[PDB]
């Protein structure tokens, strides 16, 4: 079969030079050497900016190169700007029996500006919607950069793993990204518990918030 | 890689029997099978003895005219199939596949018995508490099983509930082909007269269910 | 096509490689000069004290015979050797392939090769009863 | 359906790395445990010592050498039973059907060796009936089905069975005659060389 | 006039090692030199432990080994377990007429725990039994460890010689043994003598019971 | 070339089934398909326990199992047992030229006993250091069950790059683990930057401490 | 069966080393043999390998001009001369048979160190108490022993009398060769300056006695 | 003094039971795992195939014999090493022994085959002196030592 | 090597016929079928009642016969009397290296008389010799017929290994055999066991004492 594995994300700052790999297995990219790069900024159609590993089209600046060695083919940038951050695509041709087969992506993100920390909002569930039979806790984090975040939820200390759902960051209107998380629960789970727990990983440093149940006696 | 035996059962002699190997794990086709048997207090004794696609038979002595063993390659089945069957033909079944001329993989086996004795049931009897005491304050009862066949027979004490200290003694065969057991249940020695022992003796051949009662 | 080639180059002159291509064929037409090839040690003394074969006489197949011989006492010496066929009369009917064999210092092993003639014969290294003796038969 | 199938025949083979045991004239036979094994093709032979190679008489040494064989490609030959040959006859009638109404109007019958007088009724126009047999004769002799990775082939029973290449029966089985595809070259002292014949 | 011989049952605790052996006749093991042994707990399917005298299948521990010198092939098992308690075979090939052979089975027991002196239920004939013209007197053995049992009827101080129906010794669920004595009589005979005697031999020591017409 | 992948640790309670998975490049697995796998006690011999991908040797038990699939050979660990407890090693013959290449080796826990998360306590220069134009900062890591933890150091943020050295597990007195972690630092270094923050990574949790000049 | 490593030890950059091993239980003469090194930090790798007659050589281009591997085969022996050592080079090394293509049996191995390191006394520094609270009243306090050779290095608190909670952890090796160790223990908050807590720090190998109060 | 072993030929060899595989013609080729063993010896041929032995094609069909090998009885091949050949000599005087002492008189010279010179020294009548050498050209050539039981 | 087993005591009545086996347990044995019985009265010469397995020497009754199958001699005696009382010795040629290999022995017992139990006294050590820092178990057997006893030991639960003494059976005054057991230890033995056990077993049949300190 074909797989082809690239990294999640890649940093670095504009003026340095990063690389973007591509791994594949067996054959993938060593058999043919027939490898293309893509970049698609969100939302407008991909571009052709290589192919034939090396090879480059008319109009794409000089500051894209690429590289084959075995299974790796790798994507570079000098000179990195602003305008380069977006999507890339690794793509290869397999063999006669697949085809071109794609790496899943990888977002490359410019240090143009600064770092920020993940700004957390945990929310208890509101005693009117518990009166429907049902509880949710509500994590909302703000104004981080980059946009690479893992949530994690806690029962009492423990990891949560049914009902979470996570969403993916979206920008702001100040140029920094937000998400939103929310755990589904039951309303006995709420109470026979002690507290619940959001946890946001953030370039290392972790913030956490704790709600616990109260009751208007 | 698995074989299952199936077919055993209880049978008159100069009857009737047909066993059955479900194979499975490997290519049935390519390898020797055979059947091996082992009687009460008998060594083990390979009876049949088959190749890979059955143009080879092989029998003992002492079943050539009457075993007769094949197998269908299509459905990975191989059968014992026994006839006029006599009492030496008692033992414990198994299916087994050969390589490399040795026996290498083996069934649980099932079970043939060959009996002239006919379906009868049991004669239950209560048995007299002695002391057990030791210093004391134990004693011993029970019922006892006789002349009945074929097994099983389950014992039960007042209805399932007395179960501490119970004994159920596995069944002894007798030189006329009747089986017969015996149970037992300690108890105190101050509490014998202040309850009452039933023990159940339920024998599903015959459809017989007694109740008979222990006291002094 | 890499077998069909391969069988194509059955019986071809092979070469190999190091680090360059090594030939496995043709051959040297050489003429060598001897005139200026001097013997060394042709001043010394025999050696006439005990010697002892630290290798015996063996068979190179060849149709000569080689030799490991010890001179531990003598000093700079060197070692007669001399093949007959009669113990009594030391008449040399072999070819001393090691021309005037030497011992440079004491304790010294030496290496000797000899084609001794056809059939029964004996070899001989040493002058007094300290000298060796080994019979040998060549076909 | 499911030819049986019959050979294996390696046309490109990995070796490993050659393995040499080596002993002196009249010091006794050379041994590896490779050997013993299935899987491994070696030469047994003998190598001219001396002292000038580290042995004390001049003569003929045993030297064993062996290579693991692992067959990378093989060529698959199946047998072929004339009873189960099946054919497809596709049949149809001139009315007035359009080009792209002909696969609908079509029909297709399945004809085993064993099949009698088969069917193609066409609603309105009755029916026709087809009773065949296929020739088998002048091109279906003794004969195997030869498959490579992605071609196939019908070639003689003999031609193949007399084929100058390693090959196998069915399960993981040894590989016969693997010297097709390697050999050895003439020991010099101690050391022998591998021949790969190549793919 | 072609079987192997082998030891009923041998003994070991958790530990040490133990040896099985296998005589045949010199032809029966001697000839082909592949013998096999086979390993097989109560209810269970028997498994290949060796073959070919010393071989070892996948999956089998370096405890199983085999030799063979002559008549005797030998199982020796080292480090002796828990799990290692059952039932033995031998076999081998004898020649082309009769094929395979095997042996009559050796019960390994191992001695897990601690010696159990048995416990004696000897109960009467029952008067309703002896109003039906029969008598059964009902030896009880029950927990005793090792199951190596010897029991002996008595008639007021005579061995008796017939009417005895005993059972092999049976595994209890707490991990001892039991096993029962029967000795049928007519009625005549029960009240004719003084006494009967069940008595009950364990690693030499002897328990009695004793039981009277009254 | 030839790099063997293989996880550095993996665990299981006694009687369940474990994986064991050794991925490489390429060839090195799929060309000749003999590969080994090796088990070692901590100061013993290693011991071959599987050879030519399924082949088991005389008295490996059966539990041990072994398959391969493309580039990637497994070890198959069933019914846990105390004293599988060791590093496993894979290996396998990558060509004619490399001859053979080793894992990174997995070391398997059985959990003899209960979870543990790792405590952390973190320390910044002393004065007196700082007075020797000198700076280390010591992230003492203990009480955590299974021992293999993974370490990162920041800068204020940043993923630092020189001067990070870190111990290995070792079993504390309580049948628990502790390890240690220095990262050197110059004076200057110290006090410029907000603060400084060691980070343990642990089954993948993840427990951190900062301190600040 | 066994293989028996000796000769590793402690040794400069450029120095000289020879192994030896020694094979019993089987003939040597028949088998490939071959070394095998660890590194800490590191995989496995094999850096020498001779056949059974010691005519075929193969070395990795990491030792191939500086390592040697030689046998004899009368005295069951296998040699690594090992010249021009490395800091690299410091690994566990074992000896291994080869045979069907694979490294059948090894040796416990024998430990390799590559030092330019030197005997040096540690330097003591005080862990002043951060906050250990968690609601409340707890403090870990420490010690950092620094830059020593060779081991070991003794820390005591006040004569060995405080050891509740103390905690001396295994020492790391740095690049320079050296050695540092930390040390802690943990107290109320409420008894940190009603106590004198005190480093006794002994390194024997450079009669280095340190004394250091911790104060907050 | 202990010859490096060269080989052994079987010449008592008994069998097992021959074990057969067989199909019908066009069905493929018959397999037995006993074919891949190394001490297993083994043929591979067809067999004429009919409606009357159980086939619906009149043809050859495939069929394999396997019988295990084992070798009752062998002959050992020994290699000699002319140069580690050794040899005994007796040498005794005659000066008035009894028969009965002859033993204790007699001195028992050992040789290799680059041994120097034996002397036997006889008290009282001082002692000679053997310088000896084996004749194997023509006796030892290229030999095995070969031996049954 | 060459082992011959043979039971060491069986018995008969007279007018019975009885056979005797000898299991061979050696390496070859079943080449030369030459085997011989051998009879011994008590105090005389043994005489040869049988050779080459059936044949019988000139003289000799045809009530003894005898057969071999497989690695079993047998010895049968048809019509027994009061003269056959006798020790019977196996005897076969093994192979040309160690030549003749002889069984163990069977004292065959003609039942001239009745079967007696034995009878048996047990007595503790007298505190008269742990003065003299001894201490012997005293085990006295009488009044059992045949003489033929199996004497074993136990230190509370469990056999002694060292120290057992056994005699061969000396008869009585009015025809019935004696045997002495002695169990020599140290006084310190004799008083950390709870009890010691001398049990006697005579024909199936075992009898059991016990002392105590």
């Amino acid at each position: 079969q074909a797989v082809l594995t690239q990294p999640a994300s890649v940093s670095g700052s504009p003026g340095q030079s990063i690389t973007i790999s591509c791994t594949g297995t067996g054959s993938n990219i060593e058999t043919y050497n027939l490898v293309s790069w893509y970049q698609r900024h969100p939302g407008k159609a991909p571009k052709l900016i290589l192919y034939e590993v090396s090879e480059r089209p008319s109009g794409v600046s000089n500051r894209f190169s690429g590289s084959k060695s075995g299974n790796t083919a790798s994507l570079t940038i000098s000179g990195l700007q602003a305008e380069d951050e977006a999507d890339y695509f690794c793509c290869s041709y397999a063999d006669t029996n697949i085809f071109w087969v794609f790496g899943g992506g990888t977002h490359l993100t410019v240090l143009g500006q600064p770092k920020a920390a993940p700004s957390v909002t945990l929310f208890p569930p509101s005693s009117e919607e518990l009166q429907a039979n049902k509880a949710t806790l509500v994590c909302l984090i703000s104004d981080f950069y980059p946009g690479a975040v893992t949530v994690a939820w806690k029962a009492d200390s423990s990891p949560v793993k049914a009902g979470v759902e996570t969403t993916t960051p979206s920008k702001q209107s100040n140029n920094k990204y937000a998400a939103s998380s929310y755990l589904s629960l039951t309303p006995e789970q709420w109470k026979s518990h002690r507290s619940y727990s959001c946890q946001v990983t953030h370039e290392g440093s972790t913030v956490e918030k704790t709600v616990a149940p109260t009751e208007c006696s | 890689v698995q074989l299952v035996e199936s077919g055993g059962g209880l049978v008159k002699p100069g009857g009737s029997l047909r066993l059955s190997c479900a194979a499975s794990g490997f290519i049935f086709s390519d390898y020797y099978m055979m059947w091996i048997r082992q009687a009460p207090g008998k060594g083990l004794e390979w009876i049949s003895y088959i190749s890979s696609s059955g143009s080879q038979i092989y029998y003992t002595e002492s079943v050539k005219g009457r075993f007769t063993i094949s197998r269908d390659n299509g459905k990975n089945l191989l059968y014992l199939q026994m006839n006029s069957l006599r009492g030496e033909d008692t033992a414990l079944y198994y299916c087994a596949t050969e390589t490399g001329w040795r026996i290498d993989t083996w069934g649980q086996g099932t079970l043939v018995t060959v009996s002239s004795a006919s379906t009868k049931g049991p004669s239950v009897f209560p048995l007299a508490p002695s002391s057990k005491s030791t210093s004391g304050g134990t004693a011993a009862l029970g019922c006892l099983v006789k002349d009945y066949f074929p097994e099983p027979v389950t014992v039960s004490w007042n209805s399932g509930a007395l179960t501490s200290g119970v004994h159920t003694f596995p069944a002894v065969l007798q030189s006329s082909g009747l089986y017969s057991l015996s149970s037992v249940v300690t108890v105190p020695s101050s509490s014998l007269g202040t309850q009452t022992y039933i023990c159940n003796v339920n024998h599903k051949p015959s459809n017989t269910k007694v109740d008979k009662r222990v006291e002094p | 096509q890499e077998g069909s080639l391969k069988t194509a180059l059955t019986g071809a002159m092979r070469v190999t490689k190091d680090e360059l291509y090594k030939l496995h064929g043709g051959h040297v037409s050489c003429r060598v000069k001897l005139s200026a090839l001097t013997l060394k040690g042709t001043s010394y003394k025999m050696c006439t004290d005990k010697m002892s074969f630290v290798k015996n006489p063996t068979d190179t197949g060849h149709g000569t015979v080689v030799m490991q011989v010890k001179v531990p006492k003598g000093a700079p010496c060197k070692i007669p050797v001399i093949v007959a066929d009669d113990l009594t009369a030391a008449v040399n009917k072999g070819i001393l392939v090691t021309v005037n064999p030497i011992a440079s210092t004491n304790d010294d092993e030496v290496l000797i090769e000899v084609n001794p003639p056809f059939g029964d014969s004996y070899i001989i290294v040493g002058t007094g009863d300290s000298r060796l003796t080994y019979q040998w038969h060549k076909e | 359906d499911g030819p049986a199938e019959a050979r294996k025949v390696c046309y490109s083979a990995v070796l490993t790395h050659v393995k040499i045991n080596d002993k002196c004239p009249s010091t006794g036979e050379a041994h590896l445990a490779e050997e013993n094994d299935g899987d491994n093709a070696c030469k047994r032979t003998y190598s001219d010592r001396g002292w000038g190679n580290g042995c004390g008489l001049f003569g003929k040494g045993s030297i064993v050498a062996c290579a693991k064989f692992t067959c990378a490609k093989s060529m698959s030959l199946f047998e072929v039973d004339q009873t189960k040959i099946q054919y497809v006859i596709r049949a149809q009638l001139h009315v007035g059907a359009k080009q792209e109404n002909w696969n609908t109007d079509i029909k297709t019958l399945k004809f085993d060796a064993l099949s009698g007088s088969q069917e193609a009724e066409f609603t309105g126009y009755g029916k026709a009936t087809l009773e065949c047999q296929v020739q088998t004769a002048v091109d279906f002799g003794n004969s195997y089905i030869a498959e490579m990775e992605k071609d196939s082939w019908i070639v003689d029973r003999q031609w193949a069975q007399d084929l100058t290449l390693p090959w196998q029966s069915g399960s993981g089985g040894i590989w016969r005659e693997m010297h097709h595809l390697v050999e050895f070259e003439p020991p010099h002292a101690a050391t022998i060389r591998v021949l790969a014949l190549g793919n």
